[PDB]
């Protein structure tokens, strides 16, 4: 039983680490994808202010 | 700047220590985030005996072991706490200076949060189950948790979503945005050249000057602010 | 082919279609996700730029 | 239709699940050395390639049985002649545990590498094993809950900007046509401050 629960611990912690490394990679480019669209927001909103 | 997030997270961990009824806060009524941050982040016995209470909440057999160790054996308490936190997958067994309080505050905060998480909240206060014989409780609780874990792992792993959670990707972006999102080597230069904690400050600074100038011009132009609508 | 509607709502995560399932199967309970909440605000420098704009 | 998998696949001698699952575990362990060591025997369709594949699996797993030593089920080439029953299962369990540890030693952070040595520590107390195990289960749930928050909030913040930049892309075009009405009228700018 002690080797059985420590086989469940290894399954859980392996999955957590597999998620962390792939999820941080999604979050890293998700912020850059939002920043690349706020660049487009800022200049367009400012151009519209001059044209107003 | 920076340490304002470490001050705020010290209050999170301190209110959670009160909710979880830490006896090492009995009468210790701090209301200053700096004093709260120093209680959780400075090298003190007060903090080390809090870490011992957190260790005793998670793993009660350490409480006999750490109460066998005196004031003059505190650097032995530090090593058995670090050795427990290594067995618990929280730090290295030589991470003694996280246990003392000489590590960077965000590391101490992240470590204390990973202790307070495992100390499940008292939501259904089952008054009698506090001290009935642990030697005829522990094996039941291990078998019930092994069963919960077999059921939970067998029913997580029955989901078709169970490789997507482990390899996540997302795209909200439609075709009319993809020319921008492909322009990486031109536009990411701007996104790295912004000075951020400066840019935010100078933006509020100019907004205050222009607001003051616009206020003063309206406190001069009072006759011109009179609603004489019949101009024509 | 079919096409996606550009006005489709937020699509559920691979996590929700695993959590909802484990709650409906009783192998989790809400009280064990509540005692596992994690308020780390996402994309906070994309907000830092938006607030300047 | 010809190769049974799942839990019970090794309750009987099963060469084709043995070929697949061992090439897989070597291929997730070391994808380059798998593509070399099995290069001449993969797939093991014949009676020579069956012997070469079983040799190569036994010699890599004996290295793991010498490298992990007392933590590993002693590798003997007879096990692969008729691959099945609980002595084949037990070797495959410790092989899978070794490949998962060889991912924790690769896919944890530079500060978190010690979690491999912790999961190499076979705790013998059922209380500290239960405490370690709850902590592992709750760390899994906390990352699974933030997977929703990242996937959902990326959609929330993007769909807002996908509207705002489409709205402004039309208001710009209204203004850029109103402008081209005034461009016809004003040719009396230099007159203004004199005539004031």
């Amino acid at each position: 039983m002690v080797e059985m629960i420590e086989s469940q611990t290894l399954l859980l912690t392996y999955l957590t680490i597999k998620m962390q490394k792939n999820l941080f990679r999604l979050e890293e480019k998700a912020e850059r994808n939002l920043l690349l669209v706020n660049d487009q927001k800022d200049q367009l909103q400012e151009t519209i202010h001059m044209m107003k | 700047m920076t340490g304002g997030k470490e001050l705020g997270a010290a209050v999170e961990l301190y209110e959670r220590l009160q909710m979880l009824s830490c006896p090492c806060l009995e009468g210790v009524y701090l209301t200053d985030p700096q004093s709260i941050y120093e209680l959780l982040c400075t090298p003190s016995s007060h903090r080390l005996d809090i870490l011992q209470w957190l260790c005793s909440r998670i793993y009660p057999p350490v409480q006999e072991q750490l109460s066998s160790l005196k004031e003059s054996q505190t650097d032995t308490k530090v090593k058995e706490i670090a050795k427990l936190c290594f067995d618990l997958m929280l730090c290295h067994f030589d991470d003694l200076d996280l246990i003392r309080g000489h590590a960077s505050p965000f590391k101490q905060i992240s470590f204390i949060g990973q202790l307070l998480d495992v100390i499940q909240y008292p939501d259904t206060i089952s008054s009698n189950v506090i001290l009935e014989s642990l030697s005829h409780s522990t094996e039941k609780n291990v078998v019930t948790c092994i069963r919960e874990n077999e059921e939970l792992l067998k029913e997580l792993f029955s989901s078709p979503h169970f490789q997507a959670t482990l390899s996540p990707e997302c795209n909200p972006w439609p075709a009319d945005f993809k020319p921008l999102l492909n322009a990486e080597e031109s536009l990411q230069k701007r996104a790295t050249q912004s000075s951020k904690g400066k840019d935010m400050s100078n933006s509020v600074e100019a907004l205050l000057e222009i607001s003051s100038s616009l206020k003063a011009l309206k406190e001069e132009c009072v006759d011109l602010c009179s609603s004489v609508t019949d101009g024509d | 082919m079919m096409a996606a509607n550009p006005w489709s709502p937020v699509q559920p995560s691979a996590a929700s279609l695993l959590l909802e399932k484990c709650l409906a199967a009783g192998v989790l309970s809400q009280n064990a996700l509540d005692q596992a909440q994690l308020e780390a605000p996402c994309f906070s420098h994309a907000e830092e730029l938006q607030r300047i704009t | 239709v010809h190769v049974t998998f799942g839990v019970n696949m090794f309750d009987k001698p099963n060469k084709d699940a043995f070929y697949v699952v061992f090439h897989f575990l070597f291929g997730k362990l070391d994808n380059v050395r798998c593509k070399e060591v099995f290069r001449y025997c993969w797939p093991p369709l014949d009676k020579k390639r069956d012997a070469e594949f079983r040799k190569a699996c036994c010699e890599w797993l004996k290295k793991i049985s010498d490298e992990v030593g007392a933590g590993f089920p002693q590798v003997v080439a007879s096990i692969f002649l008729s691959p099945g029953g609980p002595k084949f299962v037990h070797l495959l369990y410790h092989f899978a545990r070794y490949v998962m540890l060889q991912h924790i030693k690769r896919d944890a952070d530079a500060g978190n590498v010690f979690i491999s040595e912790a999961l190499q520590s076979k705790i013998q107390d059922p209380q500290k094993a239960l405490a370690r195990n709850k902590l592992a289960r709750q760390k899994y749930l906390k990352v699974l809950q933030k997977e929703n928050l990242v996937i959902e909030e990326y959609q929330r913040k993007a769909q807002l900007l996908i509207k705002q930049i489409r709205d402004m892309r039309s208001e710009h075009v209204a203004l850029q046509n109103q402008q081209k009405l005034a461009e016809k009228v004003d040719r009396k700018i230099s007159d203004k401050d004199e005539n004031i």
